């Protein structure tokens, strides 16, 4: 959820697609392991003892394949299609939609990031939204996380899925959270649509990837989850 | 027929590229059979050929395209 | 013309005393480059 | 690439609105430039051959 | 009037290189490369008005 | 009066050996600059927060983009593609120059003035700052005001058309120029290898000229050509791009793959395994890595059966670069190894630190698994790791296996052997930590940092610091081997067999190799190849 | 007092792109009160459908291009 | 020896001349007539000028950007500017 230190696992998280996206890396990290260890022991092995102080006669009249080039390209190939499968039905998994619920809208245009809650229009047009700012080094809250705060956070409930609506009116910006595995350009002009879903109910962490200039690290996103009987305060709050 | 030219121009670009396609063969088959003849001067002709079979069909196809009905 | 290389290519001329403090030199101020760069755009800051 | 698939405030048209009508015509002066040009081609082509015929 | 023979003999005796060859080709280089070093000289102090952020006024 | 032939041996001169020299040349004081640079931008991210800077994010960006940019186009392109082919491929071919010299000592003077202007672009009040894959918006004239990123543009076009025209008497000086006798299947793989490149770069790199001019024609003639407002699309931008992108690290690591092919078997006193298959293995490689192109926009948000299509064929590029590896090692087995030899140092090095790279590469080849490592560190680590672990070890190997060829000296193996080996250390250590950094989520091109990240980049400075002192190292070995007056023999990769008697050897077997350049003296004449040599037909 | 409905899944277009659906929903919501009529509820939800997933800063622009007339659209 | 092969290459191109000369003087030259006489008239057709259309939909918003001076002249002017078909 939030990074640590000395960390050498990706952390601990709460989504659908997240779980998915792990143990696709594991099964595909027990692949590699395997062909990396073999060509290290390889790579050593054939050289520490055939040194020229201890082979001083070289068998050079072996150069045809007879049957090894032809498992060369059967074992590899193997894993390949082995490592391809599960990783397809992920994805053919994943490009469904659901039921839609609701929208946000995450427009920003620079160094900063704009929230739009506009599915609930009704006789009050009181549309809500808010812009997300960087929280100043010299006014963090005692025992605050420096450049990983927001003034404005984010709210959405958990349990929900919402089809998050991905725009921009600028330079093209990103908007990631490690945490939900879900990613998507801030292309202008054009609107991405992206969904979202969370387990639990605690503070998610993410930031822009793509660089938009001087200020490219200076728009950290918090989404946290809230219950039902707290997203409704929150809503008749505003 | 009244229904066969309805689809002789309603898609103009996939057969005008067949029938590129056909005399572009055609006239490398027969052009490619001659002694005083290169490469490149028998691929000038067959060029030439198709250069020409454009511009007539085209005169072609923009003669009958204003029967738009 | 038919002259036989002394395998001696080296674009200018090498010695021990004398050239040693000029290839250094050269050696420093194409390695300290990137310096006056960096100090530039912090001038008039 | 522009014209496969245009914007959404283009108006669906790859052709712009208003500009649309103000397009070239496929039978104007253009034409005359590429029968130009072919007999251009054909004149080239029998100059190259009569040099070659000496 | 077929000529190309005559001075083709002509001037195959010289030893000149053959950008250098065909006599009266070195008028045509000494100015042009003093013009060269002209323009080296101006684009010296043009691009050292670039870098340097002003106008002349 | 010897400055007139001073000046015509060297610059009115248009021999292919007089060339390559000034290649090397140029390559290394680009590489210098860029190391510097890279060495900068590493300390500055040694804590969290401004560190020696006042914060400057835009000096930054242009830091980052400068060592990019001149690292990849002026440090290795041209000190490998060109640099150590234009001399050799004539002497492995049968003739006795390139087939246009006038076009040959052209294109290397394309490349002082770019590397000029480039240097006053970045001294401009701004300077670029789109990085090393600059975009249009950022590059409208919104952000930048002056004459910054335009001279970027055309500093890469004009590099760009140069390396193109660099390379279109090369592919006619082996392809008509050939042996008598030396059909185009017995081609040795080093030269089939840079012919590959040679054609792939000439076929692709047009694009990126029209691409380029049509995008910095934005600035100035207010073109709509990628605005938002204007109807244009980046995505159109980015697909231009990285058809270029994509095959370019493939035509640079080329010449690696080559020069390893050769260093392996004359060290090892054994013939390469399979050399057909190897050869048409790479061919299979060079007409793949085409196809495959939006690997580099799996993020972006394209359709589902694209990015299935685009993916896909993602993993295939590894087989036959897994047979090729495979090769290697049946190759190395069996036959006698002389392990301390700096060249076999270097070629052995090699294969590791690519085959890790390409594991990492083929990590992040899918659409669900690259949302997770997109435009993060996991990202800039195997590209660096497989860049400069296979074309700069490349690049060291054949200087330390050509050298006396190039010039007739000898270096100091002790001094040698100890660069390889810090070197090594050094660039181990450094993209080591940032595999953990871009795993636990965290993005690159970012001067600061969240706090939980400071451990790995102090563990990555020190090596950073390192790699200056292997440069050191190896600036002295080079000034030793210039001025130490070692000579060396005609063939000094040339060994009696088990049964050659010492009387025997040097009288009735002298003159004798793999190669037709190991034949002639170390000093290679201005005209060789006066006769055709002729083999079995 | 508040309910969870929104545009639903779209059938005309299931993929991730769907900026032309704005444009979409704007022209046919103008056609569909330039006929029938104004109080008529069908139409309604679909004024709903450019203003959940439609970013309605685009639309004060749109706005200021439509009054003058300059809006390039059949209706 | 070489008069017989040279004969017949001269007598093959001076036969391909002669029948080039025929295609570019006969078929050639009428079609370029033809194709002139259809331009002539549709040029004269549409000698009825009134190019000066305002307020009918102006602009459109992406007509004439202006964000670097164009480099002629006062910066508001195009190297091909015309008074009669290039409005504003
Ligand atoms: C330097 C040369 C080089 C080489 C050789 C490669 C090799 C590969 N690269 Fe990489 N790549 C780059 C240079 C290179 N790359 C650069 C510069 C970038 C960043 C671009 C930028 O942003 O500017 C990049 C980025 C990049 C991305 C972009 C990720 C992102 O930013 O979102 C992707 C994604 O697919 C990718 C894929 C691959 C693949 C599949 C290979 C394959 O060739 C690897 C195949 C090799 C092997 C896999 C090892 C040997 C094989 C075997 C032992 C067989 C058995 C193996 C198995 C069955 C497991 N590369
Ligand atoms: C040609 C490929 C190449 C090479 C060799 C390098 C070399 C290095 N690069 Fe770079 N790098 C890129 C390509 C390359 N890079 C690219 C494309 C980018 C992205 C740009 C962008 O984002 O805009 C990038 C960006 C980049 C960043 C991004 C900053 C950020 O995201 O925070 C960092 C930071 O760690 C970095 C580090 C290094 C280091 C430490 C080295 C090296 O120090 C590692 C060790 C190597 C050496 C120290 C040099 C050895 C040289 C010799 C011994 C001399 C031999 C000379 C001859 C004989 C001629 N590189
Ligand atoms: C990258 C895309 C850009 C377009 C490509 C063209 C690039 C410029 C043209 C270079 C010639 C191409 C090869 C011709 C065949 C050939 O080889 O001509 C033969 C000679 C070399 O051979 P030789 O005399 O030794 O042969 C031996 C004869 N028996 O060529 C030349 O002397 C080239 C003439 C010098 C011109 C170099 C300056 C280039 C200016 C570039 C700027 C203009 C374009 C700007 C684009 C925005
Ligand atoms: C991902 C990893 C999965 C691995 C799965 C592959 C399993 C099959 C591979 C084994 C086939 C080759 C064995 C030789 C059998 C034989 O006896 O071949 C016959 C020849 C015998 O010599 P001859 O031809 O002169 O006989 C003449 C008969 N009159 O042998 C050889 O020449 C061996 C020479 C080349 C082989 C060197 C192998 C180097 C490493 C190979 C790959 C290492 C994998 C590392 C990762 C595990
Ligand atoms: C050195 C090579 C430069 C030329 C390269 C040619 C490449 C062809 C493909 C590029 C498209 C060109 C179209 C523009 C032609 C034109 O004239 O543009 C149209 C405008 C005016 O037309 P209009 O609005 O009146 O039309 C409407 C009629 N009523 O005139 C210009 O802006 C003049 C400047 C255009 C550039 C041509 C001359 C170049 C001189 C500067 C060199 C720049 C070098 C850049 C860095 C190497
Ligand atoms: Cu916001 Cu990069
Ligand atoms: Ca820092
Ligand atoms: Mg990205």
């Amino acid at each position: 959820d939030a990074p640590s230190s000395w960390a050498l696992y990706f952390q601990d998280g709460a989504s659908p697609s997240y779980l998915g996206v792990t143990h696709l890396n594991d099964y595909l990290m027990f692949y590699l392991t395997f062909i990396f260890i073999g060509v290290i022991y390889a790579i050593c092995k054939a050289v520490i003892e055939y040194n020229y102080n201890s082979h001083p006669i070289a068998a050079k009249y072996t150069t045809h394949g007879s049957i090894v080039e032809f498992i060369w390209t059967l074992i590899p190939a193997l894993i390949l299609i082995l490592v391809a499968l599960p990783s397809f039905k992920l994805l053919y998994l994943l490009d469904e939609v659901q039921k839609p619920s609701m929208t946000v809208k995450a427009i920003g245009r620079q160094w900063f990031w704009t929230y739009e809650l506009n599915d609930f229009v009704t006789n009050e047009n009181e549309p809500v939204s808010f812009d997300s700012y960087m929280v100043p080094e010299e006014d963090l809250e005692e025992g605050s996380l420096r450049q990983l705060e927001v003034d404005n956070r984010l709210v959405l409930p958990i349990d929900t899925r919402i089809r998050l609506i991905l725009t921009s009116g600028d330079v093209i910006h990103s908007w990631a959270v490690p945490s939900l595995g879900i990613k998507c350009d801030c292309i202008p002009g054009r609107l991405n649509q992206v969904s979202l879903s969370i387990d639990r109910e605690g503070l998610f962490y993410g930031q822009c990837s793509e660089l938009c200039g001087v200020l490219h690290s200076s728009m950290p996103i918090v989404v946290q989850g809230v219950s039902l009987e707290d997203f409704l305060a929150w809503l008749e709050e505003n | 027929n009244q229904r066969a030219l309805y689809y002789f121009n309603e898609h103009k670009w996939p057969i005008i590229l067949g029938t590129w396609a056909s005399t572009m063969g055609l006239s490398l088959y027969a052009a490619s059979r001659n002694r005083y003849d290169t490469a490149p001067q028998k691929l000038i002709q067959a060029r030439m050929y198709a250069q020409g079979v454009t511009v007539v069909v085209l005169l072609g196809s923009v003669y009958l395209s204003t029967l738009a009905n | 013309s038919a002259p036989k290389p002394g395998s001696t290519i080296p674009f200018y001329i090498n010695k021990k005393p004398l050239p040693t403090l000029l290839y250094f030199g050269t050696f420093g101020v194409i390695f300290s480059i990137p310096f006056i760069v960096v100090k530039y755009h912090n001038r008039n800051l | 690439h522009s014209s496969l698939s245009p914007t959404f405030e283009l108006g669906a048209v790859w052709p712009p609105v208003g500009i649309a009508d103000k397009t070239i015509d496929p039978l104007e002066v253009p034409l005359l430039n590429t029968v130009i040009l072919l007999t251009s081609g054909a004149s080239l082509t029998y100059a190259h051959y009569s040099l070659i015929a000496r | 009037k077929n000529t190309i023979v005559q001075q083709q003999r002509f001037l195959q005796s010289i030893h000149k290189p053959t950008y250098l060859q065909r006599p009266g080709s070195f008028a045509l280089v000494y100015p042009y490369y003093a013009v060269m070093a002209g323009l080296g000289l101006y684009s010296l102090y043009a691009s050292g008005r670039v870098i340097f952020g002003k106008k002349d006024a | 009066n010897s400055w007139w032939t001073y000046v015509n041996r060297w610059i009115f001169s248009t021999n292919a050996k007089d060339i390559a020299i000034l290649y090397l040349l140029f390559g290394l004081v680009s590489g210098i600059i860029g190391s510097v640079f890279s060495f900068i931008i590493r300390m500055e991210l040694s804590a969290p927060g401004s560190q020696f800077l006042s914060g400057n994010g835009q000096l930054y960006n242009v830091a980052i983009s400068a060592h990019g940019i001149l690292m990849i186009f002026f440090f290795i392109i041209p000190a490998l593609f060109g640099a150590f082919g234009n001399y050799l491929v004539p002497l492995m071919i049968g003739a006795p120059d390139v087939a246009y010299p006038r076009v040959n000592n052209f294109t290397f003077w394309l490349l002082p003035p770019a590397l000029m202007l480039l240097l006053i672009s970045a001294l401009t009040e701004e300077g670029p700052g789109g990085g090393w894959t600059v975009y249009p918006p950022l590059s409208s004239i919104t952000s930048h005001s002056g004459p910054a990123i335009d001279l970027a543009i055309l500093s890469l076009q004009l590099t760009g058309i140069s390396s193109t025209l660099g390379s279109v008497n090369l592919i006619a000086t082996m392809i008509n120029m050939r042996a008598p006798g030396l059909s185009l299947y017995q081609m040795p793989l080093f030269a089939w290898a840079i012919m590959i490149t040679s054609i792939l770069l000439l076929l692709t790199l047009p694009v990126l000229a029209g691409g380029l001019f049509m995008l910095f024609s934005d600035r100035n003639l207010n073109t709509s050509f990628y605005a938002p407002e204007g109807g244009g699309d980046p995505v159109l931008y980015q697909h231009l791009f990285w058809f270029f992108g994509h095959p370019e690290v493939y035509i640079l690591i080329m010449p690696a793959f080559g020069v390893v092919s050769h260093i392996i078997p004359s060290l090892a006193h054994k013939p390469i395994f399979g050399k057909e298959g190897m050869l048409w293995a790479m061919l299979s490689i060079a007409l793949l890595g085409l196809m495959v192109w939006s690997h580099h926009l799996f993020t972006v948000g394209l359709d589902v059966d694209t990015r299935a299509y685009f993916s896909a064929a993602t993993m295939v590029i590894a087989i036959p670069t897994g047979i090729k590896i495979f090769s290697w090692l049946a190759t190395l087995t069996g036959g006698a190894i002389q392990w301390s030899r700096v060249p076999m140092l270097y070629a052995i090095g090699f294969l590791i630190l690519f085959t890790i790279g390409g594991l990492t590469g083929v990590i992040l080849s899918n659409s669900v698994l690259d949302i997770a490592f997109h435009d993060t560190y996991f990202v800039v680590a195997h590209f660096h790791y497989v860049l400069s672990m296979g074309a700069l070890f490349g690049l060291c190997g054949a200087y330390y296996y050509w050298s006396p060829k190039m010039f007739g000296l000898m270096y100091n193996e002790t001094l040698a052997s100890i660069q390889f080996w810090i070197l090594f250390i050094g660039v181990n250590i450094v993209f080591g930590p940032q595999h953990f950094l871009g795993l636990n989520g965290m993005p690159r091109r970012i001067p600061d940092y969240p706090e939980a990240f400071v451990g790995w980049n102090f563990v990555s400075s020190i090596g950073s610091v390192i790699s200056i002192l292997s440069l050191f190292l190896f600036m002295y070995v080079m000034y030793d081997q210039f001025t130490s007056n070692r000579v060396v023999k005609t063939n000094p990769y040339l060994i009696p067999s088990y049964f050659d008697d010492n009387v025997i050897f040097v009288n009735e077997k002298l003159g004798v190799a793999q190669s037709i350049e190991w034949l002639l003296h170390s000093p290679v004449h201005e005209h060789a190849f006066n006769t055709l040599p002729t083999k079995s037909i | 007092q508040f309910t969870f409905g929104t545009v639903g899944f779209d059938a005309r277009f299931p993929n991730t792109n769907q900026t032309k659906h704005c444009f979409q929903s704007y022209i046919d919501y103008f056609r569909c009160i330039k006929a029938k009529g104004e109080d008529f509820v069908p139409c309604k939800q679909f004024w709903h459908a450019y203003q959940s997933l439609c970013p309605m800063e685009w639309v004060e622009r749109w706005d200021e291009q439509r009054e003058n007339g300059t809006f390039p659209a059949p209706i | 020896n070489w008069l017989e092969e040279v004969q017949a290459e001269e007598e093959h191109a001076k036969r391909s001349s002669e029948f080039w000369k025929k295609v570019t003087y006969y078929i050639g030259g009428p079609a370029l007539i033809l194709a002139s006489a259809n331009a002539y008239y549709i040029y004269c057709k549409h000698q009825e000028h009134a190019k000066h259309v305002e307020d009918t939909d102006p602009g459109y918003s992406f007509e004439n950007l202006r964000f670097k001076k164009y480099p002629w002249g006062d910066g508001s002017k195009t190297l091909f500017w015309n008074d009669k078909v290039n409005h504003l």
